[PDB]
């Protein structure tokens, strides 16, 4: 609520965001920072190894 | 140990396949993304060949990409390395 | 009873969000004027009430109700219409009290309600009004409720809002074991064609009767034939008399949608058990037999009525034609010369019904389709294919089809050139997914349906048709629906009391003449005046047999079935009689909805749906919560982005679909490089670090 | 000791069209289940006749009313569900009725062709009056079980043609008991009566009789053939 | 009862009816 | 699901997977042809559908199990045939509810309706972690009967040495369910079955056998019905013999301890043979409801005309001017609680054990004695529309038939009922909605945030000749926890060390040991800047393990303390407390 | 009548003596008509052989206690009962079971009759603990399904030969349940599915044929009183 008076000052102050919780990407659309969206998890390198491609 | 034969979307059984992995999140990604290669690997046969490898193993008559990745997952086919 | 209604809200009074919990309770004064039983269940409950059945509205606005008047502790005749205001200040008898043929209270004290509103108890001097009989707080739909006063008030509530909703079948067979409300409230419904002047018949047909009354003049009644109501329900209506039958002013001449020979029929009597049958009857569930569908006994009638109009638009006016844009010749087989269909044509999903088509105006298309349409030597035009076609799941042949034009002086309103309008009708069957409900507020879902040879049936070999659950009756109070199950048999075997030396001292009192009746009779009994605990049970151990002398149905009222699919009897007795029950107008071709990519609105590029159209589901908020609790992001974030909004997402995953490659991982929508622009609207420079 | 005899089925009429069947000895235990089986078979693997389609003259679908008679036509649509006809012939043929002035007409009043029969003659129909004409034809088939109304645009059939519902089902009701009689002392036995009851059109023999066909000729699939 | 050709349904009641039931669509 | 609805759902993919099969020349002929249903779609459409998740919800979702992932499979009709199980999770009942089904369409989308939205992986709730898949109202009276001990029975075990053998005992169960199959044996009678398929209990094999006393080929003679031979049927190979009658809360605790103890993967196949046998036997239980079975008092009227003569002298007190108004009312209302109480009481006493409205709450199947109280017997008091009591009270029963003044004062309170249910009903929701915009940004994020600070619990608070009972509510404060600082009884030596789960081995070690306070792990005083670590969380409620690392641990924390909310009934007693 | 289909049986073999029938695809509904049948035939219509009635010398009137061995007078008896045995001169035919000095009694200690055998000679029957010989004699005959024990026509008047109860049926344990395979090609029909564990006196596949046969002897009874019927037909195999 009131959002005016949240947004006017933010930017004098020129306040950043860190999009830390789950309700700022819900709002900008951005995928939530929770579950399978961690880096850790969303950033995972899968290939097969060496031994069973040998097979192919 | 020995439980029953699973059905179609309990197979293979998850307790077999958190061992492969730290969590289920990590199971997830994984046998997404080695959905995702498998069925790059389906499109581009028909013009020249690619570096996209698999299905390792034999799939069926007419099996989902997914159920393939995670057949490969149980089997110990495929490692992976989280960020 | 959606007249006699009586609704607090509305214009020039309170509203429904700005009215305290006070004129929602019951208030003690509303005793004879307005039914507390009879009530919505929404948001809504206490703010629309119903009228009672003996109230009257005063000159003023103020609803009456009639006592009789006791002087001096002796009963008389003298009604008086009471208002509201001078009832407290005098003492009201009750409506059961023991009087003793002439209008003398037997006992020596009686129950009373004093002024202030309570339930005092007084001696019998004071006493001075009485209601004229119990049954006076009930409304009309509530009094059709037997054994009302053993069930609860929620099942009782729920019984009475139950029966509004039920649908006219093809039969409209009777009940078994009603009240006396039945025969009163079907020929004040107007919905029964009552012989005005006493005459004789002259001539009978399904289309209309002729009476010839004593005195030269007749009088041809004309009864309506399918004609749709306001709800899709069939209005059917057929004579009830022959060529012969002399009739009295005031009998009934043609049935209605849901009465038989003149009195209400909502729905059949079906033979039902009362145990838990492997699992299928689970939680008000109910399972059906084969014959319930094999005999037309619980078919109904649907009539839809679909409506298209040609107008004039800025290219010119949209004209309704058999000729139509690129299409073929197997979708043309069934509209006459001049477009709309002809009656009798077995339409299905898809078909069309009206031959619409609009003026383009004018494009330019692309080099592909020109050398196209070269090759097939088909000119293009300059008309869109804007017909009027069935909608999704609807069948039945075509009834009736209507049809004003403004060239032919038939008025309709401002730029239409004509309207047609196409009436559809379908036989629906019952159908595992429609409601069913018994009169005490039983209600369930039809589950399954087995055939008629795997199902508990009696010794004789007669099966069960419906199968209620046990674990439904003992924690919901209303045991009701068991008195009538009980009776229900008797009422269809037929009793004959064995006192032919001297009637038994449990059924020296009820009537007279009601010792014994002939198989598959019918009886009655007042909402809170009626059979009694200890007369069914005499009732019950008189249930003369079926063919060959055989009682199936012993002293405590179970029987010993076989079990139709295993092939050996139950090892205990069950619980078996007939239940009046009726097919609520809640069936699940109404309810049934898809939607794999429709049309979306304009402003906001959400989906939307109308009348043909899908609609699309909506995915809440706690819903959201879910999602996330799950930790599902990839889920969620498809739910919000590529299936609700983002254009550019929605025909790049179709496409991808359909082309069998892999859904475009979700990135940012664009969603967001629209809240970038209406802040810089505001001198607001927010950038992405 | 494998007491060892053979079961005899006897019959024992009581009526017309129903009558009890006594099997016995067998088993103990074996008795229910037999009877059951049999009971399973006889009311839903019975072959029988039954009108299929019908067409009248002066109606186009169902919801309408024909002039002069008393009920619509969904009335004559149901008074005719409960027709027992026994055609002989496998294939469509058809039956014709005609009435004209005042009067009923009643099933018995159908000029059935070479091959098929009506079995209750005293079936009430439709109602006339003197300005009443009625004339349709009737379209009898075979087959067994119950099969709902073939829909009309499956066919090419024409506008007049109304389909209608089939119940082949010449039996009407079965029922059994047993007299385990399991004297004890290990010599034991069971007594099957069966009772059967048809709709006039087969003699409860014949259906008993097909009945044991049907179960005979699948029951072998299990037998010496593995 | 009260009804030229109404069917006979027996009853139970006990007590009677002095006063009979208003034109219920009177209001 | 029905074909029809499946059929529009998946009209893309099968679109395509009909052009491969040369079925249409085209996309566009392939969807003329499908939005005609031709008759060479619905091979294709069983070919799509094979393993592809669909998500189906109920409105409201209170908690995250309001939508689940199930494997679809066409059906013919208009209903969506629900499993019978998974009716508590959702609280849906089949009087006319309605389900929203929606489909997955990435793969990731896929992956996570296979792996985490399943049916089959959410069987304990994520607020208490008990079991929400065990059996209810039908499948609980069907074991309760199929494992209910009736002496005197049927080919009971007769001994009686002196002139014969003992003649109840069998070779196996084979050969019981054989003389079951015959008259001569009752499902229900105590007898001494050769059991070589089922593990003996605990007490038995470890005299027994002692050194590895396991039950894949080795007999053990033991005396207990065939009914429970039947059951534990159904339990794993492994799993010990029970012998007891199955109430809910032993079923409850059974599937506890398979849901520790064994994989996920073996519950829910126990759960499905549990559920079959329950239906099964329940059908044969013969548990039905005539008026012939809803017995009466034999001697109510003593007791009411004994209050009757104690409520009029009162009413006669206050008429002299003894007492006022509200003194008498308060009297009255005393009075006929106890009497209400004393019915109550008499009613039970002369119920027998095996009447069916008796038998179907003695089992927990559903209701509670208050309802048969107030069907036979006496309704009690009727509350007014303000809340205050009425001093006449509602005598009669509803199996008796109430009277007119009586139905009308109880139509008061049936009315405002249904009005706070809607109330509360509504008003929970703004409770779940703040707590949940409260605590969104608590979601774990590290492993361990390794700090030493924690809160301390009672675990069973010592006693004069106790030594030691367990504190009542252990089950919701020391369970699922780390122990932060290693725990250690009288000087002695190490009992539990420092990160463990405290289970119910560890617990009972700790009793054992006698101390009354553990100091445990808790995210109450957790280091991490933002989010708590998993050992600090401690273990998860649903998986049964430690937590995960991304894990949305403050959703789940605020919508298991709204969706309760309904049952707030009632300084403030209820949801405003 | 042509039934448009043709069910097949197609056996599959668990261990040795479990097979699992499947018949499909039944037309609706004929699972449960011929299932419970096919388990009632199975379990009490085959013949077989086994023993009534046996006597342990010193027995008479100390009923619960044998000298020499582990197992009680009440544990003999079940442990007798489960011995496949086969016979086939249909009489009472005893035999005679002894063995002296301290071991371990097994089935092949005792002889057979001429026309009398036994399938599993290394059954436990008994273990003498030393020095304490067992005398005990059986009688074996034929029969059908499970007779409990035979109370014989002396109560009293015999020598104290204990009555036990028998199972002729060479199968042990049956159970079957239904399914609904293609509902859409094949219109919701049935899948039988059946489950017998047999003695190792014959073959679960010897076992059904057999049944088949006194069954399609049976359900002709009724089949032959109108040979000129008309009933569903399959055809040729
Ligand atoms: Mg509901
Ligand atoms: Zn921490």
């Amino acid at each position: 609520q009131e959002t005016t008076r949240v947004l006017t000052d933010a930017a004098i102050n020129c306040r950043s965001d860190k999009l830390n919780g789950l309700k700022e990407n819900v709002i900008i659309g951005k995928l939530i920072p929770a579950g399978t969206g961690i880096n850790r998890y969303r950033n995972i390198a899968v290939q097969p190894t060496e031994e069973a491609r040998a097979a192919a | 140990g020995g439980y029953d034969t699973p059905l179609g979307i309990t197979n293979p059984p998850i307790d077999e396949l958190l061992d492969r992995v730290s969590s289920k999140y990590a199971l997830v990604i994984y046998a997404a993304k080695r959905a995702r290669q498998i069925n790059d690997y389906y499109n581009q046969l028909g013009e020249g060949i690619l570096e996209y490898v698999g299905p390792l193993v034999e799939p069926g008559l007419q099996e989902k990409p997914l159920s393939i990745a995670l057949r490969e997952i149980h089997a110990d086919l495929l490692e992976h390395t989280e960020g | 009873t959606h007249k006699r209604r009586l609704s607090a809200l509305g214009p020039g009074g309170l509203s429904r969000e700005r009215a305290g919990l006070e004129v929602r309770d019951v208030h003690p004064s509303h005793y004879g004027r307005m039914c507390p039983i009879e009530t919505p269940e929404g948001p809504n409950i206490g703010l629309i009430g119903s009228l009672s059945v003996y109230a009257r509205v005063n000159p003023f606005g103020f609803i009456e109700t009639p006592y009789r008047k006791v002087v001096d502790g002796v009963v008389s005749d003298e009604i008086v219409y009471l208002t509201a205001d001078e009832e407290d200040r005098h003492v009201v008898a009750q409506a059961n009290s023991p009087i003793d043929a002439d209008g003398r209270f037997v006992e020596p004290r009686v129950l009373v309600r004093r002024k202030a509103g309570e339930v005092e108890y007084v001696p019998s001097s004071e006493v001075d009004y009485m209601d004229v009989s119990p049954r006076q707080m009930v409304s009309v739909a509530t009094a059709m409720i037997p054994f009302l006063e053993h069930d609860d008030a929620n099942r009782a509530l729920m019984g009475a809002n139950m029966q509004r909703q039920a649908v006219p079948l093809v039969r409209s067979e009777a009940p078994l074991v009603g009240t006396g409300m039945e025969l009163r409230a079907a020929i004040d419904a107007g919905d029964v064609v009552v012989a005005e002047e006493s005459g004789v018949i002259e001539e009978v047909s399904a289309d209309y009767i002729t009476v010839m009354h004593d005195n030269g003049t007749r009088r041809t009644y004309r009864m309506r034939k399918f004609a749709r109501s306001n709800h899709g329900t069939c209005a059917n209506q057929c004579p009830i008399v022959d060529a012969g039958d002399r009739v009295e002013a005031g009998q009934v001449i043609a049935d209605g949608p849901c009465t038989d020979d003149g009195e209400m029929a909502l729905g059949k009597n079906l033979l039902v058990a009362i145990m838990p049958w492997e699992g299928h009857n689970y939680e008000d569930a109910i399972i059906l037999s084969n014959r319930l569908v094999e005999e037309d006994v619980l078919t109904s009638i649907h009539i839809e009525e679909h409506e298209i109009d040609a107008r004039d638009t800025k290219l010119g006016a949209e004209e309704i034609t058999r000729d139509i844009p690129n299409i073929s010749d197997e979708v043309l087989a069934d509209l006459d010369e001049r477009g709309i269909v002809r009656i009798g044509a077995e339409v299905r999903d898809g078909d069309i019904l009206v031959g619409k088509v609009t003026p383009k105006g004018e494009t330019e298309l692309t080099p592909e389709e020109r050398l196209l349409r070269a090759i097939f030597g088909e000119k293009a035009r300059e008309v869109r294919d804007t017909s009027l076609k069935v909608p999704h799941g609807e069948s039945g042949k075509v009834i009736g089809i209507r049809v004003f034009s403004r060239e032919d002086e038939d008025e309709l309103p401002a730029g239409v050139n004509e309207l047609v309008r196409v009436y559809v009708a379908q036989k629906r069957k019952i159908s595992d997914g429609d409601k069913l409900a018994g009169r005490h507020g039983n209600k369930g879902v039809i589950g399954k349906i087995l055939p008629v040879e795997d199902m508990p049936f009696l010794a004789d070999g007669t099966p069960v048709d419906i199968i209620l659950n046990t674990h439904g009756v003992p924690r919901r109070m209303n045991i009701g629906q068991i008195l009538e199950t009980h009776l229900g048999w008797c009422a269809h075997s037929g009793w004959k009391v064995d006192a032919a030396k001297g009637v038994p001292d449990w059924a020296a009192r009820l009537p007279d003449e009601l010792l014994e009746a002939q198989p598959n009779a019918i009886v009655s009994t007042p909402v809170f005046d009626g059979a009694q605990e200890a007369e069914l049970q005499g009732l019950l151990s008189c249930t003369l047999p079926n063919r060959d002398g055989d009682v199936l149905v012993d002293a405590d009222g179970k029987a010993m079935l076989f079990d139709g699919r295993s092939g050996e009897p139950f090892p205990y007795p069950v619980t078996v009689g007939y239940m009046y029950i009726m097919k609520l107008h809640h069936l699940v071709d109404d309810k049934i909805h898809a939607r794999s990519t429709g049309p979306y609105s304009m402003i906001t590029q959400q989906p939307l749906g109308g009348k043909a159209q899908f609609g699309g589901q909506r995915f809440g908020e706690m819903e959201c919560w879910a999602m996330q609790a799950y930790g599902a992001a990839y889920t969620l974030q498809e739910l919000l982005t590529i299936k609700s909004d983002d254009t550019v997402g929605r025909v790049k995953v179709y496409e991808a679909i359909v082309k069998g490659e892999n859904i475009p991982e979700p990135g940012i929508p664009e969603s967001f490089k629209v809240l970038l622009k209406e802040l810089q609207s505001l001198c607001l420079n927010v950038e992405v670090l | 000791m494998l007491i060892s005899q053979r079961p005899t089925l006897s019959e024992d009429v009581l009526t017309d069209n129903r009558s009890q069947f006594v099997i016995e000895p067998l088993e103990p235990g074996f008795g229910y289940t037999l009877g059951n089986s049999l009971r399973r078979t006889l009311l839903s693997s019975i072959p029988g006749a039954a009108v299929t389609s019908i067409r009248i003259d002066g109606v186009l679908h169902e919801f309408t009313t024909v002039p002069g008679v008393k009920e619509d036509v969904t009335e004559i649509i149901l008074n005719l569900k409960s027709l027992v006809v026994s055609s002989e012939e496998d294939e469509p043929v058809t039956m014709y009725l005609r009435k004209q002035g005042p009067g009923e007409v009643t099933a018995g009043d159908i000029v059935p062709p070479a091959g098929v029969t009506v079995h209750n003659p005293g079936m009430h129909i439709a109602t006339l009056n003197d300005k009443g004409k009625l004339e349709v034809e009737l379209v009898v088939e075979r087959g067994r079980g119950y099969v709902p109304a073939v829909q009309n645009r499956a066919s090419g059939a024409e506008i007049g043609r109304i389909p209608v519902d089939s119940i082949y089902s010449p039996v009407l009701k079965v029922t059994y008991k047993v007299d385990a009689t399991r004297v004890e002392q290990r010599t034991d036995f069971d007594k099957l009566i069966l009772d059967v009851e048809t709709k006039n059109s087969i003699s409860p023999r014949d259906a008993l009789a097909s009945a044991g066909k049907t179960l005979v000729e699948l029951f072998g699939l299990a037998r010496e053939l593995n | 009862n009260s009804v030229p050709g109404a069917p006979n349904r027996v009853s139970f009641a006990k007590l009677r009816e002095p006063l009979e039931v208003p034109g219920l669509l009177d209001v | 699901l029905p074909k029809l609805m499946a059929l529009e759902l998946f009209k893309p993919f099968v679109m395509k997977r009909l052009v491969d099969l040369n079925h249409a020349q085209n996309i566009k002929s392939a969807k003329r042809m499908v939005e005609r249903q031709r008759p060479q779609v619905w091979d294709v459409l069983e070919e799509v559908i094979a393993e592809h998740p669909v998500l189906l919800n109920r409105a409201p979702t209170l908690h995250r199990l309001g939508i689940q992932a199930f494997e679809p499979m066409l059906v013919e009709g208009k209903a969506i045939q629900l499993h019978p199980l998974v009716c508590e999770a959702f609280n849906a009942d089949f009087d006319g509810d309605q389900m929203a089904v929606h489909l997955p369409l990435s793969a990731e989308a896929q992956a996570e309706a296979r792996i985490l939205m399943l049916s089959s992986n959410n069987i304990l709730s994520p607020a208490s972690g008990r079991p929400l898949a065990m059996p209810r109202l039908d499948m609980v009276t069907g074991l309760y009967y199929l494992t209910t001990e009736v002496p005197g029975d049927t080919g009971e075990y007769q001994p009686a040495s002196g002139d014969h053998p003992e003649t109840g005992v069998y070779s196996s169960p084979a050969e019981a369910i054989m003389a079951a199959d015959r008259g001569v044996l009752s499902v229900r009678a105590k007898i001494k079955v050769r059991l070589t398929q089922l593990r003996p209990p605990v007490e038995i094999e470890a005299e027994l056998f002692g050194h590895s006393g396991w039950q894949p080929g080795d007999a053990w003679m033991a005396e207990t019905t065939l009914g429970r031979v039947m059951f534990n049927e159904l339990l794993p190979l492994g799993y010990p013999f029970v012998n007891k009658q199955m109430h809910k809360k032993v079923q409850a605790a059974i599937i506890n301890d398979l849901a520790e103890r064994y994989p996920m993967i073996v519950v829910a196949q126990t759960v499905d043979k549990l559920k079959d046998a329950g239906f099964y036997w329940a059908t044969r239980s013969g548990v039905t409801v005539s008026m012939a079975d809803v017995l009466v008092p034999p001697r109510k009227k003593e007791i009411l005309d004994h209050y009757e003569e104690r409520a009029d002298k009162v009413e006669k007190q206050f008429q002299r001017g003894a007492l006022n108004h509200d003194e008498r009312n308060e009297a009255l209302v005393e009075i006929w609680k106890e009497a209400t109480d004393e019915v109550g009481q008499a009613l039970r006493e002369h119920y027998p054990d095996d009447n069916p409205i008796i038998t179907i709450v003695d089992s927990g199947a559903t209701g509670n004695f208050t309802q048969t109280r107030t069907l036979a017997g006496m309704k009690g008091l009727v509350t007014n529309p303000k809340g205050e009591f009425i001093p006449r009270p509602v005598k009669s029963s509803f199996r008796e038939g109430l009277t007119v003044l009586e139905y009308f004062i109880n139509t008061h309170g049936a009315r405002k009922g249904l009005a706070d249910t809607a109330l509360r009903t509504a008003d929970s929701g703004y409770l779940t909605r703040r707590l949940v915009d409260v605590s969104q940004d608590v979601i774990v994020r590290e492993h361990d945030c390794q700090t030493e600070r924690g809160i301390v619990v009672e675990l069973a608070e010592r006693a004069p000749d106790g030594t030691l009972i367990r504190d009542p509510y252990i089950e919701t404060s020391a369970y699922a926890r780390t122990l932060g600082t290693d725990a250690v009884d009288e000087a002695g030596n190490v009992i539990v060390e420092r990160g463990q789960d405290l289970g119910d081995p560890e617990i009972d070690a700790l009793l054992a040991a006698g101390i009354t306070q553990v100091k445990v792990r808790s995210v109450l005083t957790c280091a991490t800047s933002t989010g708590v670590c998993a050992t600090c969380y401690g273990r998860s409620m649903a998986t049964g393990k430690l937590v995960d690392i991304g894990e949305a641990v403050g959703i789940v924390a605020a919508q298991s303390i709204g969706e309760p909310g309904t049952q707030l009934t009632m300084i403030t007693g209820g949801l405003p407390r």
